[PDB]
RNA sequence: GGGAUUUUAAUAGCUGGCUAUUAAAAUCCCA
């Protein structure tokens, strides 16, 4: 019955995230130690002619970015655990996330380590200029 | 890469997958969006939000190795060292029904302390804004075997209450035994899935109020505490897990347990399964095999306890050697041929099953050697034999008493842990049918350098008085004997013993 | 209802064989 969703190789890290007190630190310590980052993300085909903002309702990737489905690059949606956000609503789910091209090795880790800018909505250090 | 797993299975009854912005993985995307190069195209077809899909928690594998993070699925050899932490653990579950099909949620948790917790059916529901851990529709497993699970569908409690009840039970059980909790499971899959509901893991932590290792986590306070300071805490922190089936057992739990034990009979409930699992683990580790190199740290009064057993044994052996004019002693179970007393000169012989020195005979006792050993006394100090001979001095632990150094064991026996761990068979009053219980007494023969006692063999008591030195010695031996007797040891003697013969000297 | 091993059918891919997914048959464990 039902329909399978995840690969077996990811089942080692997500289970860890399901049990730890701090899922973000658990994932970052797992990946930094040499563990394999999460695979099976929803990577979209884009014309690479977007505005380049971090989170958008539609794919908006420029030439130096790749667009992913937002629910796939969220650790809490992958592990199906409770979100730390206010009112429990994921800020990635239902939207599309632009990841820099030199960081497509680990999109989940990038989304855990970086936050978009309040004013311009670009990734801080990857397109945000508010100085 | 290509092997799919049943973990996080979409248990919804929906006929189609999700949109790319809402689907958590590439596999769960509906095929209308996929292309040849494993990418997805944002089609103009509208999304079907809102939605609610039950997500399975069947398939957890805690095998990842991270520096600083402990190994929670321990081996046999580490589990033997953690034998004071052993808590049996069974879960009986309910099948998701109606809205969903394809996952099981916990219904009754049972522990080896004889405690059962009934929980409402709660599962993970994925929604278009995120995820919840909420109650879902469920059903008892069909068939006669699970007919007892039908009332439990109308008796469950909330998970945040059962979490705190579990933590409080574990604290009450393991406070004076260990800083750790080791769940001894039989089939660890569903047990680990249900343990995801009330356990947290992470790096090893210190208790917030003392120096002990932290064994529980408080989410409202975000703090860590040991078993003494865990009042109000709602999560178990860093438990160990043991799968007995992986130790080489064929068949189900009941036939494997009942092969070796006939004490844990009872109705089908999760606590009985947990007790049977822990009993089978004890039999596997301490009856089937013998380590003898693993030492355990002392807890309360082990050193003083062993000193008191030596004092009491010396006194009773000397008195039994003096009374009745016995000239020969067989000591069965002696590890290294160490005599107890020698002031009454008697012949000594030594036997054991696993001698540490070649001077000790290799022997098992089955009452057939009663005619072999009829010419002398037989000493059975902490030697477990189902039937003791006519003329003997026997000391045996009463396994019906449980303490810090005595844990429940297999087939009515008890695991006695003092430096080393010895499995003792069940105490049986019928084994001493040829013996009598020793009354209290004290025999002194050293020269003297207010108290009245009618059982104090003493030259002053022969003269109808008492001296300070013998009084102090008698009171000290009173403390020693009381500690020995309260710890669980009982003394048995040949029938013809009487302290009046000790008046001879 | 969940899973493991063996076999079979379909689909897809790789270089006569193999792998993966889905489904079916048998045995065992779990509920
Ligand atoms: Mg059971
Ligand atoms: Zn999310
Ligand atoms: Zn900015
Ligand atoms: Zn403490
Ligand atoms: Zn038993
Ligand atoms: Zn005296």
């Amino acid at each position: 019955a039902g329909s399978n969703t995840e690969f077996a190789s990811n089942s080692s890290v997500l289970s860890l995230v399901n049990f730890t007190v701090d899922p973000q630190k658990a994932y970052l310590d797992f990946v930094n130690a040499g563990g394999a980052p999460l695979t099976n993300c929803v990577k979209m085909l884009t014309p690479k002619t977007g505005t380049g903002i971090a989170i958008s309702v539609k794919p908006e990737s420029t030439a130096d970015q790749e667009t992913y489905g937002g629910a796939s690059v969220c650790l809490y949606c992958r592990a199906h655990i409770e979100h730390p956000d206010v009112s429990g609503v994921c800020k990635y789910k239902g939207k599309f996330v632009q990841i820099p091209a030199q960081c497509v090795r680990d999109p989940v880790g990038f989304c855990l380590s970086n936050t978009p800018c309040n004013v311009c909505q670009y990734w801080i250090g990857y397109g945000c200029n508010c100085d | 890469s290509q092997i799919v797993t049943g973990l996080f299975k979409d248990c919804s009854r929906e006929t189609s997958g999700l949109s790319p912005a809402y689907a958590p993985t590439y596999v769960s995307v509906d095929d209308k969006y996929k292309t040849s190069d494993e990418l997805c195209v944002n089609l103009n077809l509208p999304a079907n939000v809102p939605y609610s899909r039950v997500i399975s928690r069947m398939g957890f594998k805690l095998d990842a190795t991270v520096p600083g993070y402990p190994k929670l699925f321990i081996t046999r050899e580490e589990a033997v060292r953690q034998v004071r932490s052993w808590i049996g653990f069974d879960v009986e579950g309910a099948h998701a029904s109606r809205n969903a099909c394809g996952t099981n949620v916990p219904l009754q948790l049972g522990f080896s302390t004889g405690v059962n917790f009934v929980v409402q059916p709660v599962g993970v529901v994925d929604t278009e804004w995120g995820n919840m851990l909420t109650g879902i529709a469920a059903r008892p497993p069909p068939g006669e075997q699970f007919k007892h699970l039908v009332p439990l569908m109308h008796k469950g409690a909330a998970w945040p209450i059962v979490r705190r009840r579990i933590v409080q039970m574990l604290s009450d059980t393991l406070d004076k035994l260990s800083d750790y909790c080791t769940f001894v499971c039989w089939a660890h899959g569903f047990a680990l899935t249900s343990a995801s509901y009330f356990c947290k893991i992470g790096k090893e932590q210190k208790c917030c109020m003392c120096n002990r290792r932290a064994a529980a986590y408080s989410s409202p306070l975000q703090s860590y505490a040991c078993w003494t300071h865990s009042c109000g805490y709602d999560y178990v922190y860093n438990p160990f897990f043991v799968d007995v089936q992986q130790w080489g057992y064929v068949g189900n739990l009941a036939t494997n347990h009942d092969r070796y034990c006939s004490v844990h009979q009872g109705a089908h409930v999760a606590s009985n399964d947990a007790i049977m699992t822990r009993c089978l683990a004890i039999h596997s580790c301490f009856i089937e095999r013998v380590d003898w190199d693993i030492e355990y740290p002392y807890i309360s009064h082990e050193k003083k306890l062993n000193s008191c057993c030596r004092i009491v044994e010396r006194n009773v052996v000397r008195a039994a050697l003096l009374a009745g004019s016995f000239d020969k002693v067989y000591d069965i179970g002696n590890p290294k041929g160490i005599p107890i007393v020698d002031d009454p000169v008697v012949d000594w012989h030594y036997f054991d099953a696993q001698p540490l020195t070649r001077k000790v005979q290799q022997l098992f006792y089955t009452e057939d050697m009663a005619s072999r050993f009829a010419d002398g006394l037989c000493l059975f100090w902490n030697c477990n034999v189902p039937k003791y001979p006519n003329n003997a001095i026997v000391c045996r632990f009463d396994t019906r008493v449980h303490s810090e150094f005595n844990l429940p064991g297999c087939d009515g026996g008890s695991l006695y842990v003092n430096k080393h761990a010895f499995h003792t068979p069940a105490y049986d009053v019928s084994a001493f049918r040829d013996l009598k219980p020793l009354p209290f007494f004290y025999y002194s023969t050293t020269p003297c350098e207010p108290l009245k006692s009618a059982v104090c063999i003493t030259a002053c008591n022969l003269g109808g008085a008492v001296c300070r030195k013998h009084a102090t010695e008698y009171r000290e031996y009173m403390e020693a004997y009381n500690l020995v007797s309260a710890s669980g040891f009982r003394l048995w003697c040949y029938k013809t013993f009487d302290i009046y013969n000790l008046w001879s000297t």
